[PDB]
RNA sequence: AAAAAUGG
RNA sequence: UUCGGAUUGUAGUCUGCAACUCGACUACAUGAAGCUGGAAUCGCUAGUAAUCGUAGAUCAGCAUGCUACGGUGAAUACGUUC
RNA sequence: GCGGGGUGGAGCAGCCUGGUAGCUCGUCGGGCUCAUAACCCGAAGGUCGUCGGUUCAAAUCCGGCCCCCGCAACCA
RNA sequence: CGCGGGGUGGAGCAGCCUGGUAGCUCGUCGGGCUCAUAACCCGAAGGUCGUCGGUUCAAAUCCGGCCCCCGCAACCA
RNA sequence: CUGGUGACUAUAGCAAGGAGGUCACACCUGUUCCCAUGCCGAACACAGAAGUUAAGCUCCUUAGCGUCGAUGGUAGUCGAACUUACGUUCCGCUAGAGUAGAACGUUGCCAGG
RNA sequence: CUGGGGCGGUCGCCUCCUAAAAGGUAACGGAGGCGCUCAAAGGUUCCCUCAGAAUGGUUGGAAAUCAUUCAUAGAGUGUAAAGGCAUAAGGGAGCUUGACUGCGAGACCUACAAGUCGAGCAGGGUCGAAAGACGGACUUAGUGAUCCGGUGGUUCCGCAUG
RNA sequence: UUAUUGGAGGUAGAGCACUGUUUGGACGAGGGGCCGUUACCGAAUUCAGACAAACUCCGAAUGCCAAUUAAUU
């Protein structure tokens, strides 16, 4: 489960989620990739349900690279509250994507079974996505 | 090793700190000093055009003699203030280069002074 | 700083500034030379 | 005035053969001497550092500077602005006289001496020796010394390398 | 320097009595004895135990030889 | 005429 | 500390076949704790306590132990409630 | 929701007011006893709930996480 | 704000009235006591009298300034 | 050309290599004098001219660092039209980053050469 | 006041963000400070430059004090934050009291009452050789109207007159 | 109101130079298990890649303030 360590701010404005992705947008450490096509918060806990999926169908075999990191803290109100006295407590925390980004990429094992394995990844995330290889 | 410092550039550290609060007019024009180890020069200076308007130094044929430092810094004060005075300058502000005002540029000055000049 | 302090001209005793100063610091009547409008010149406040 | 003498005649002229000089402004020469004292039970008890500043004050001939605490340090109970050291900065006659009355008067009266570190080069041609008891010098009693110490003494040379400082001492007398 | 902070300091002569071996130096010890210089003025003189040129470690004289080896004490004991 | 328990 | 003499280095003597584990003694050098000892606890009524040495058995060698010998030589006992 | 508290094995101080961890009982060792208890002498035992912060320095001051206690949780 | 009182060994009280001298009860240390223990008896150390001044040969004591605590009373920016 | 003293967003700086000295600038020699060191004639101050270009300083080379930096494209966006789509379209403006490239200064006044 | 009221919290002032590159701009929006301090921590003149690291050095260790080098601000700026300050606004020393009196063209802010800045003039001073600087503090919180009463001053009035 | 010209300012975007956040390598000042070399390498350095209302080496479009300013109103 990804987190800061710690934060200057644990109350924060919530991210802007128009445009397009401002970077990443490139499969730079691995062979592929996956990316993102539309916008979504992507939550640590999503996160870690397609690295495990990913990494348990490749069997150890290659290398993952997580490429978003959930960095942005944001709250929830106590259940069945009225509105105002405050802003609420930390609920969890989440990474912003847009189309273009890259949100995984995998080194170290065939196409077919890259493509297999980003399939299962890409089922746990709130986004449309698309396979994606190094460029050149 | 230890290093051993440029004392102009110390004493040029200095005299920008003090001309940043002194500066020449037309009608009160800076008389700047500049000292080494053996002779001492004197400029009137206008920073508004930037022009020097009268100069003297101990190493002028004029002023160059067998004296030490102190009196021919009064002679170089004695001259600058007789060249300003022909030029028709009697205000000035004294700008003693950032060196302590003492010694050879106290004895510049009050032969400026001694000879007319205004401060 | 920690009490007020009236500052009366020695010569004419007039009451003419007052200031602020740390008891435990300064805890004798302070003195200071003033401007004494009265005399056009300055002289030596104290404390009253 | 006889160790400057020395380094006038013999030291340059065999300095400046073995390491080719092109003019005598190269030649090394010792720039200053600071000999140092901290003191940093001065904290507990100031009079030792009373006695601490006469005593440097005999062997150096001059007043030390007293230096006090940069910083507060809980753990030594220091607090800024404590007094915790002497200092005495020699130049000219007075640093060649007490160079050389360390050399000859004061180093052999080390119990047990051995020569001094060959090691103890700043790597920039400047050498601290490290005194492990004021008795050492000829001008202290040690009937009046309540409280045995050390000292520092940095000599700065203006040697660029460890080599010619060494080379410098060496022709000075330093043992190694 | 300063006037009055500094202790009184003169020229004396550091007198190594074991080899009977004078060199001056500057120093505050103020020693009662005269002994007079190559220059006519005589200046007080320091009596010293030991200097530079009566030193074994400076000198590179050897007191006493080396320690023999546990053969060489065996046979030299032993008389073999 | 202060207090001083217990022991398969 | 000129107290004390433990520990350690070097050089030896003797007995024994042989002194490393594991003997005693000598010389030179080193020079630890220890400044009269908490709770508690022991011996002794006179040639006693305390103190000083001397000899013997065992034993090639080895005693601060044991068993004997003498020299100097005390204080105190009201008394029997505890 | 608001307060108060968390410190050797137990109970309780120390916080207010930064530099100093105390008391009683318990534990261990020696003593006393035929032995145990009681008793006497001596000792060990807490990184001050756990994480961050200010400070030269935090049981102490400030903010979170946890645990306990008390009070509150009303009108239809 | 007025009037009184109090501050003394580690604790709790005198001595202030009326100038000398620091006393009493507990607490700690040593001794006697006892089979110990307690109780009891005897030796000691313990505050220089809230703090700074003032008058006197002499100050806990007399006279002032100041710091706290208590009682009663006063208080219509 | 050298120096003094100014102006300009380092295109001016840093770093490296190299050259220079009767003028001058320094280092340098001293502490009697004015002056000075919380100690020190190191510094400041003063007096001076035996020595040295070693260092400073000046000059020369460069593109390693720093600085400057387009064009083209992209992001964003004023306005309009359409739209509820984490929007679309058209027009104007137009970055940041990066790329080519610039650059080891340019100048005023005064005194000497 | 209040996403009904009670209960809880809050009420004036300063700084930042929300705030949409002038200014302004709300919520029981997100964070913190203030109700002082300093006789120098103020004025002025002169001088000075940090934090940190590496390497040597005795008691001294990872950090005490000493020395060289590197170190462009990562230090310091009384006190929150922001904006500034290394020509210092930061540090040291000497002398001082402008932490003055009368004021004030003009300007900011602003419903009012208030609040803010201010050249310059006159009087009399401090530091400085002089130019000149100085009407507190690097800047912006550290505060409370009127009535009434107390205290000092006063070439003001004084109920027939003194 | 528009045109032209000048100016104040730090948003959108962008970026990572600062303050924080963060992913993979490389290497390790130096000590420990290790004989020299198969943890921690917690340090520091370094390459590449990301995040920010209260980060900024940068920085728009607009809006704003003006001009002995022109046109229309
Ligand atoms: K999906
Ligand atoms: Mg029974
Ligand atoms: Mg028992
Ligand atoms: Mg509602
Ligand atoms: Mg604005
Ligand atoms: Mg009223
Ligand atoms: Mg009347
Ligand atoms: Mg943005």
């Amino acid at each position: 489960m990804l987190l800061p360590k710690r934060v200057k701010y644990r109350r924060q404005h919530r991210p802007k989620t128009t445009g397009r992705s401002k970077g990443g947008n490139y499969v730079t450490f691995g062979e592929f990739g996956l990316q993102a096509t539309t916008t979504s918060w992507i939550t640590s806990r999503q996160i870690e349900s397609a690295r495990i999926a990913m990494t348990r169908y490749m069997k150890r075999g290659g290398k993952v690279w997580i490429k978003i990191f959930p960095h942005t803290p944001y709250t929830k109100k106590p259940l069945e509250v009225r509105m105002g006295a405050g802003k609420g407590a930390v609920e969890g925390w989440i990474a912003v994507v847009k189309p273009g980004r890259i949100l995984f990429e995998v080194a170290g094992v065939s196409e077919e079974v890259a493509r297999e394995a980003l399939r299962l990844a890409s089922h746990k995330l709130p986004v449309k996505t698309k396979f994606v290889k190094r460029e050149e | 090793m230890i290093s051993k410092i440029d004392k102009n550039k110390v004493r040029l550290k200095r005299h920008a700190r003090v001309r940043t609060n002194l500066s020449g007019t037309a009608e009160k024009p800076r008389l700047n000093v500049y000292r080494s180890n053996k002779h001492i020069y004197a400029q009137i200076i206008d920073d508004n055009k930037g022009v020097t308007l009268a100069q003297a130094s101990s190493k002028d044929s004029d002023i160059a003699t067998t004296a030490t430092k102190v009196e021919l810094a009064t002679k170089v004060g004695e001259a600058i203030a007789k060249k300003a005075a022909d030029k028709g300058i009697k205000e000035i502000v004294f700008d003693r280069g950032g060196y302590l005002y003492h010694g050879r540029v106290k004895a510049l000055a009050e032969a400026a002074r001694e000879s007319g000049l205004e401060f | 700083m920690r009490v007020n302090v009236t500052l009366a001209c020695t010569e004419c005793g007039d009451r003419n500034y007052i200031t602020t100063k740390n008891k435990r610091n300064n805890p004798e009547r302070i003195e200071m030379k003033k401007y004494c409008p009265r005399l056009n010149k300055y002289t030596l406040h104290r404390e009253t | 005035n006889r160790l400057k003498e020395k380094f006038n005649t013999e030291v340059t002229e065999n300095l400046m053969k073995k390491f080719n000089y092109s003019s005598v402004m190269e030649v090394p020469k010792i720039d200053k001497i600071v000999v140092n004292m901290g003191v940093g039970d001065a904290v507990q008890n100031s009079k030792v550092l009373d006695n601490a500043v006469e005593e440097l004050e005999l062997i150096t001939g001059q007043k030390p500077l007293v230096t006090k605490a940069k910083k507060s340090i809980a753990t030594f109970r220091l607090r800024e602005g404590m007094p915790i050291g002497a200092k005495v900065t020699l130049r000219g006659e007075r640093m060649y006289e007490f160079l050389d009355k360390l050399i000859s008067v004061s180093l052999p009266r080390v119990r047990d001496f051995q020569g001094v570190s060959k090691k103890a080069f700043d790597g920039r041609g400047n050498y601290t020796l490290g005194v492990k008891e004021q008795l050492i010098f000829p001008e202290i009693d040690y009937d009046k010394v309540s409280k045995v110490r050390g000292m520092d003494i940095v000599i700065v040379t203006t040697a660029n390398t460890d080599e010619e400082a060494r080379e410098l001492l060496a022709n000075f007398g330093m043992p190694f | 320097m300063k006037q009055g902070i500094h202790p009184e300091y003169h020229q004396v002569i550091f007198l190594d009595t074991t080899t009977n071996f004078k060199f001056l130096s500057g120093s505050t010890k103020t020693s009662s004895e005269m002994m007079e210089w190559e220059d006519g003025k005589e200046y007080p003189v320091i009596r010293l135990d030991i200097s530079s040129d009566s030193h074994p470690f400076y000198t590179g004289r050897q007191k006493f030889a080396a320690a023999d080896g546990r053969v060489e004490r065996f046979n030299k004991k032993f008389g073999l």
